[PDB]
């Protein structure tokens, strides 16, 4: 919540607002695709990542949608992605925010062959901080906390993006891409009463699987794990529900890593750690008081 | 390798395409004149030659169709790349339209019959041998009484699914699947390869009855991925949380039983909507 460095560009991140003023397509030049596209504006200097959603509805309901996306130009916390301003053009709304160099978490793991635990640490701590502003600052939950919803960057800061800010847009919403790949928590797949618990499961579900470098459900085999150092969806996620959550290797990860994401992991919602909780965990107090240079992890894994 | 216009009953002179009807997944649709007709035009990759030649027999299958209740298919020619789908124009709103307006009033009496309607096109259909597989509410129209069913058989080879490794999935599709069909679904599953069946039909119909009822769609507030799981392992709404009585709310737990055998068929079915208040 303090911090002169992070103050330092996050307002000049509000010196670079002001020019900003009204966006249009015509005002954008494609520069490269990462649907997302980084992109080039010529009314002001910046470069820009815009994201387009394609959907068409009456005229009012997405002005009633853009009213509810400009509440992003209050939202400002160095967890969290700036924004610049969201627009209707060719009936594709757009969503123009930070473009940050390092991409998302799971093309990073990708690039990596594991992520290791003290960078995962920083992770930790700044998704806490995130989810603790947008709860405690704005009353809203992220709703779809996953890896290639976390953003680094060159500098070294890592931020949350695509976060639920707008309720209509939920219903606006034609159609959902679900694949093998499930971070939902139990409790919703189950239909019950949710709440930010549910993106602290997300979070300790993202957390194992950059650890290990495999989407940890189904566990695998005892040969898959040494090796390391075909299914419906619904089977997934009947797994999700009923078999016991993954857990990380005893071996190669401290016991305060492996206690952090089983507190995250626990399937009700009410015994999982809550954001204040982790807060206090010997695992973000051990990881927060360590010198690690995350631009030189990245800019050396990465390339 | 190629079907011909001429090779139909209805007798074909000149074809007149219009505008277009309105945004879908499967194809354009176009108004079209023969009287206004609906055309339906499609594009194949000249790929799957065996699929397609599987589709001109569900095609000729198509031509012994005439019911009431059931879209009138009056022709298709295929020149490929393009092949092109021909039925009846229907007047009024699709039933997705008419549910969601405030100014329709739907009493039970009227929901009653309209599912009757449904069921008696879907019935014949079955009589038939010929599976809808993709009954919704935006393929039955409805105008001042006349119900008539839309888009049957089309799924087999629609290819609505086509991301690497992430299936595509629309808002209402789940919600009219039954379960051993949500059960299958994966991100490289296609459209010819599903369990349908004539009971996946009547589940789909128990959706339309809540949809009546409900005037939207079960499981209208949850994600895509709450839903494939909470109907998979059986859960269904009800409709008394509306106070709509027994007898309504038993035509759900017969068409969505989660057995397949403990569903009814479209006959019994019609007889268990003919004995409601
Ligand atoms: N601010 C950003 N800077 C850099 N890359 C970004 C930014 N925002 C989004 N991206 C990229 O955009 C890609 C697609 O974003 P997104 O629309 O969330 O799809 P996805 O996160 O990959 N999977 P899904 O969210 O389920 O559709 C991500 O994988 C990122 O690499
Ligand atoms: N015979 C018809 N008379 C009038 N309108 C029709 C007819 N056939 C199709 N339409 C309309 O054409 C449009 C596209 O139809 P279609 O391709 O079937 O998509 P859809 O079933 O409505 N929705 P989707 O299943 O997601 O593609 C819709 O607005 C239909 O109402
Ligand atoms: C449902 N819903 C409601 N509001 C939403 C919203 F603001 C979103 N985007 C967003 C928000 C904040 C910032 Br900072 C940056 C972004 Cl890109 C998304 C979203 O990214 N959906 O991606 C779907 C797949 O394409 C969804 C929203």
């Amino acid at each position: 919540e303090l911090d002169e460095q992070q103050r330092k560009r996050l307002e000049a991140f509000l010196t670079q607002k002001q020019k900003v003023g009204e966006l249009k397509d015509d005002d954008f030049e494609k520069i490269s695709e990462l649907v997302v596209f980084k992109v080039s504006h010529k009314p002001s200097g910046l470069v820009m990542a815009r994201k387009l959603i394609h959907l068409e509805i009456k005229p009012a309901i997405r002005n009633q949608i853009i009213r509810e996306l400009q509440v992003l130009h209050e939202c400002n916390s160095p967890y969290i992605v700036g924004f610049y301003g969201a627009f209707y053009s060719d009936g594709e709304i757009s969503i123009c925010m930070e473009h940050m160099d390092g991409g998302s978490l799971d093309q990073v793991l990708k690039k990596a062959g594991r992520i290791p635990e003290q960078i995962l640490g920083k992770v930790s701590i700044a998704v806490i901080k995130g989810l603790t502003y947008l709860r405690e600052k704005h009353k809203i939950m992220h709703r779809d906390v996953k890896p290639s919803n976390i953003l680094v960057n060159s500098r070294g800061e890592i931020k949350l993006c695509d976060f639920g800010v707008s309720g209509q847009l939920i219903d606006s919403m034609a159609n959902s891409f679900v694949g093998t790949r499930s971070y939902m928590s139990p409790e919703r797949l189950q239909g019950t009463h949710y709440s930010v618990q549910s993106d602290i499961w997300s979070m300790g579900l993202s957390l194992v699987e950059m650890a290990v470098g495999r989407y940890p459900i189904p566990p695998p085999d005892a040969k898959e794990l040494e090796l390391m150092f075909p299914m419906a969806i619904f089977e997934l996620l009947d797994y999700i529900v009923n078999e016991p959550p993954p857990k990380l290797p005893s071996a190669v990860f401290s016991l305060e890593f492996q206690d952090f994401v089983n507190k995250c992991l626990i399937k009700n919602p009410a015994e999982r750690a809550d954001l204040k909780q982790l807060m206090v965990h010997a695992f973000i107090k051990r990881s927060d008081a360590e010198e690690v240079d995350f631009a030189g992890w990245l800019c050396s894994t990465i390339g | 390798t190629s079907i011909f216009l001429q090779e139909w009953d209805i007798p074909f002179e000149q074809l007149e395409i219009g505008e277009l009807i309105g945004k879908g997944r499967f194809g354009q649709v176009y108004h079209g004149r023969w009287g206004e007709v609906a055309i339906r035009l499609i594009d194949i990759e000249r790929d799957n030659e065996d699929q397609l030649k599987a589709f001109k027999r569900e095609v000729m299958a198509y031509r012994q169709t005439r019911h009431e209740n059931v879209v009138l298919f009056m022709g298709a020619c295929m020149s490929p790349p393009h092949l092109a789908i021909i039925t009846s124009l229907c007047k009024g709103r699709t039933l997705y339209s008419v549910v969601r307006d405030a100014k329709i009033v739907l009493d039970v009496n009227k929901t009653r019959q309209i599912a009757q309607e449904i069921v008696k096109g879907m019935g014949y259909l079955h009589a038939k041998g010929i599976l809808h597989k993709d009954l919704k509410s935006k393929n039955v129209f409805y105008d001042n009484g006349k119900v008539v069913i839309t888009d049957f058989g089309l799924f087999s080879i629609s290819g609505v699914l086509q991301r690497e490794d992430k299936l595509r999935i629309q808002n209402g599709w789940l919600c009219h699947l039954a379960p051993e069909i949500i059960r299958q679904l994966s991100p490289d599953t296609e459209e010819d390869k599903l369990p349908f069946s004539k009971h996946s039909d009547v589940f789909a119909l128990g959706t339309i009855w809540y949809e009546l009822h409900a005037r939207e769609w079960p499981f209208k507030t949850q994600p895509a991925e709450a839903i494939i799981w909470q109907m998979g392992t059986g859960m269904k709404p009800n409709l008394s949380q509306i106070g709509m009585g027994k007898e309504i709310s038993d035509i759900l737990l017969f068409c969505w039983a989660f057995e397949q055998e403990e569903r009814p068929t479209f006959t019994k079915l019609m007889d268990m909507l003919e004995k409601l208040p």
